[PDB]
RNA sequence: GAAGGUCACGGCGAGACGAGCCGUUAUAGGUGUCAAGUGGAAGUGCAGUGAUGUAUGCAGCUGAGGCAUCCUAACAGACCCACAGACUUGAAC
RNA sequence: AUUGAGAGGACCUUUCCCUAGUACGAGAGGACCGGGAAGGACGCACCUCUGGUGUACCAGUUAUCGUGCCCACGGUAAACGCUGGGUAGCCAAGUGCGGAGCGGAUAACUGCUGAAAGCAUCUAAGUAGUAAGCCCACCCCAAGAUGAGUGCUCUCCUAU
RNA sequence: UCACAUCGACGGGAAGGUUUGGCACCUCGAUGUCGGCUCUUCGCCACCUGGGGCUGUAGUAUGUUCCAAGGGUUGGGCUGU
RNA sequence: ACAACUCUCUCUAAGGAACUCGGCAAAAUAGCCCCGUAACUUCGGGAGAAGGGGUGCCCCCUCACAAAGGGGGUCGAAGU
């Protein structure tokens, strides 16, 4: 019954789950910042930092290891360029979840999500 | 509740298989101790109406307690620490406040245990999972799978029976098992290893007292 | 599956109350955020 | 985990090719039977000329199951198999020969099938 | 001793005492073993075991290896505590080039596979 | 603003919601590492006309588990509550 | 932190071995009493072992589309494209544990002493054995037990 | 051999409300009819399990009947059953 | 958010119709090529009867067999 067991769902299936997490963390790559809802927001730290942790190591390998996540090649060219400069003495945990007021036409808890 | 010895409290660390010099592999589980044991009031026929030993564990930073609480461990002299929990026995002295148990000289191996615990709470669940009921037909048109069927009888009880077994919380309550062999008690690490299972996960607090025959207790 | 009577009153009202009390809490609730949007919060 | 239905291959060389239970024995409102116990079996088909027939209830005791039994070494064992050894009544099997493989545990009870086994 | 790690620590002495009586060699999936172990029967008789390894579940202790022969006519599959006192002699004789972590395929494949 | 309680904030082997329990400078996440799973990546070398093999390499990828470390978020803070306790008798310094 | 009025769950059964081939019986057969044995059903708990699942994870492979092209990845083939593995969790076919008392009062029954009725009589006085049945004991709940129990400890300043 | 171990003719007297009836008292401005599944609970006039008396009870295994309702009372073939 | 329960689905150790009014429902079979094909018959059928074997990828013989046919290799537990 949900005991250490420890995914978020998003709401969705699969399908949709790994295409939220994907597009999300692209849009938040290339912007910066970006509004979400609290739950969004959350899950998302996992592959932000993922792949924070994945431009450290720039090689052949983990840029295509990259670039299979993102669908869009100009931002993560951008990361293995910017991250070792601007993330190197950083170890780990690389975001920041600020709150703010809910969305009106749901009362949907809401936040933002950024890069530290 | 008249309990065989006096208990001591415990922390449960998981499963090991436990060999012996025969080669008989045997399912075992580790369990560890956190600070104390501690005894803290003693109860008596003269002033509380029956005899019993209070006995904290389990250390703490002393902002995390209560004034209260701060007072009832602060006049025995004692760390700070959760869980006090009782031992009803017969036998009332040699248990002084601030004396330390001994697990290791109070058990002495091949003892039988009981040990108690809150068990692993498994939510709001059905007939089946609950109280071991049948389920109906998958096939040959049944629009009943998994539920109660009937209830109750018809006009003549006119009402549902007490205690009639229904859906609701199973779990996450204390049940003695008793009778466990103690298979080692690990001088240098401070570690018992126990025969079997146990309730509830690796966390859990457990009331490790000795057997309770009839033969031990009050004709 | 239907109803016998009808509630009729002063029931309906007891259980309209609680609900009533659920915008209590939120109300509540709403009135200590002002305060925490009023100085700090880094 | 043999049952009521169950089709069950022959280890011994009594006559019967194969069998299928009807019944556990010994211990009663068991459920299925696990290496040791004896069932009973009508015989499904046979050699022709033997002397077991088809059509037949008969008791047999299971010595191959594809449901790991356990030692207390810890050591547990499959087979490929679920195969009895057509008991006479008692003692020993009908057949003076006995295939395949078996284990120890059988030899407590039935002393004379780990007598005639190959590779025990 | 942290107590989340008494467990650990738990299974690295019980481990390499049962090394230190007899050093066992890296088995893995797809080889050839010999196998002989002190049965307790009241009788040192020592019975061999033969065949190929179709698994090996790794944890501490009671790691454990799955073998797999064709016995005199029928199938069978014997899984071993690879660290058991009864447990004598190991050795690995071949190693067949598999490429899989399990073999559980070659329960039914055919006979000619062992 | 007593003792304390309730909220909020990070959670849970607790949980339908409330409840319960832990945490609020080792609670969750991240990072580091190690059990464990899976089975030998990519790139390059070499072999073969080629499908492919083969070495670098118990690799690479995972890591819901344990342990380490404040890198991120536990900021900001709110609400409730106090007459030393009506009244009568009888023992007691 | 407990006390327990009260209220529930659980007190089930099998052959085998010793007693003993003894008592009994011409033989054939084969005990009473008590003490050991491994099960069955049943319940309580757990995941070390054996596994199921495990759309989280890893591996192969079809079709086609995308990443400019080869290489290498990604999407889709409902709410895994199809397979082959599987940690944690949850699960049993898996692992542990359970049923115990020379405690009480009884039911049928067997009695002792003993009249009415010089004898007899288990009863009218008294009293002893004596059941998976009844009550305590085991295990969980429990002072909303308004009859609201008991213990230890903390707190009673002011606009706060 | 002996009515009364075990049966008990001709006859007599009871309780129970599970069968087949008799009556037509509630319900025709509706109270769904059998068997099966699921889930109960209760009664004793006891199938087994506990403890007994008698036996035409040597023992084993019964027969009979007293106490006892705590627990248990399988899986299939055929038939809607 | 990830309780029961219901539905639309996916898998399942050992057994394999023991289910049930009834194998209802689910599962299994499946494309192509080659071999092979019984009772009976209105001589047209039955018949795709039944039952078997081969299929991926690469490289070759051929003054004409829609990745043919045949020969040889190579990968996977598995090639419609």
């Amino acid at each position: 019954m949900k005991h250490g067991r420890k995914i978020h769902r998003l709401s969705r299936p699969a399908d949709q789950r790994r295409a939220l997490l994907r597009g999300l963390t692209t849009q938040l790559l290339k912007h910066g910042r970006i509004k979400t809802t609290r739950a969004k927001a959350s899950a998302m730290r996992k592959y932000v930092d993922k792949m924070i942790t994945l431009a450290k190591e720039g090689s052949l390998h983990k840029r295509r290891q990259a670039l299979g996540f993102i669908y869009e090649k100009q931002i993560v060219h951008a990361l293995f360029a910017e991250v070792p400069e601007r993330y190197g003495d950083r170890n780990g945990g690389y975001t920041r979840i600020i709150r703010t007021l809910p969305r009106r036409g749901d009362n949907a808890p809401m936040a933002y999500i950024e890069l530290v | 509740s008249v309990d065989a010895g006096i208990g001591v409290m415990g922390t449960k660390l998981g499963m090991m298989s436990f060999f012996e010099e025969d080669g008989t592999v045997v399912p075992v589980t580790v369990i560890g101790f956190k600070e104390g044991n501690i005894v803290t009031q003693v109860k008596t026929e003269s002033t509380d109406g029956y005899n019993a030993v209070q006995v904290g564990y389990e250390r703490l930073r002393d902002r995390k307690l209560t004034m209260p609480e701060r007072g009832h461990l602060n006049k025995a002299g004692v760390i700070p620490m959760r869980h006090l929990q009782e031992f009803r026995l017969v036998s009332v002295d040699d248990f002084t406040p601030s004396q330390k148990l001994l697990f290791e000289e109070l058990f002495k191996e091949g003892d039988m245990v009981d040990i108690s615990g809150t068990t692993i709470g498994k939510g709001f669940q059905g007939g089946i999972k609950r109280h071991n009921f049948k389920r109906g037909l998958m096939t040959h048109g049944s629009k009943s799978h998994r539920a109660l069927g009937s209830i109750g009888a018809g006009t003549t009880p006119g009402h549902v029976y007490k205690g009639k077994k229904m859906p609701g919380r199973m779990g996450g309550t204390k049940t003695k098992i008793r009778k466990l062999k103690i298979m080692k008690i690990d001088t240098d690490l401070r570690v018992v290893m126990i025969k079997g299972a146990v309730p509830g996960k690796p966390g859990n607090l457990l009331r490790l007292a000795p057997a309770k025959i009839v033969g031990k207790n009050i004709p | 599956a239907v109803p016998k009577k009808r509630t009729s009153i002063y029931k309906k009202r007891i259980r309209k109350n609680i609900w009533k009390k659920k915008g209590y809490w939120a109300a509540l609730k709403a009135f200590s955020l002002a305060k925490s949007l009023s100085t700090g919060n880094s | 985990m043999i049952q009521p239905q169950t089709h069950l291959n022959v280890a011994d060389n009594s006559g019967a090719r194969e069998l299928m239970c009807i019944r556990i024995i010994g211990a009663s409102n068991r459920r299925y039977a696990r290496i040791g116990d004896v069932i009973v079996a009508v015989i499904k088909e046979a050699i022709p000329n033997t002397p077991l027939e088809r059509s037949e209830v008969i008791r047999a005791v299971v010595v191959r199951t594809c449901k790991e039994l356990k030692r207390d070494n810890g050591m547990i064992i499959r087979y490929d198999d679920n195969a009895a050894v057509i008991i006479d009544q008692e003692g020993n099997p009908k057949g003076t020969r006995i295939f395949g493989a078996i284990a120890r545990e059988l030899r407590q009870k039935f002393a004379k099938i780990v007598s005639l086994a190959p590779e025990v | 001793v942290k107590l989340g790690d008494i467990m650990g620590i738990l299974n690295k002495k019980a481990v390499h005492a049962a090394e230190e009586l007899r050093p066992v060699p890296g088995i893995r999936t797809g080889d050839i073993v010999q196998i002989r172990l002190e049965v307790p029967e009241n009788k040192r008789r020592l019975s061999v075991y033969k065949g190929i390894v179709i698994s090996r579940q790794n944890a501490g202790i009671h790691t454990t290896i799955r073998i797999r022969r064709i016995i005199a006519g029928v199938g069978v599959e014997i899984v071993f505590p690879l660290y058991s006192p009864n447990i004598k002699e190991i050795k690995v004789v071949s190693h067949r080039k598999v490429r899989k972590a399990r073999l559980y395929y070659l329960r039914d494949k055919l006979p000619r596979l062992s």
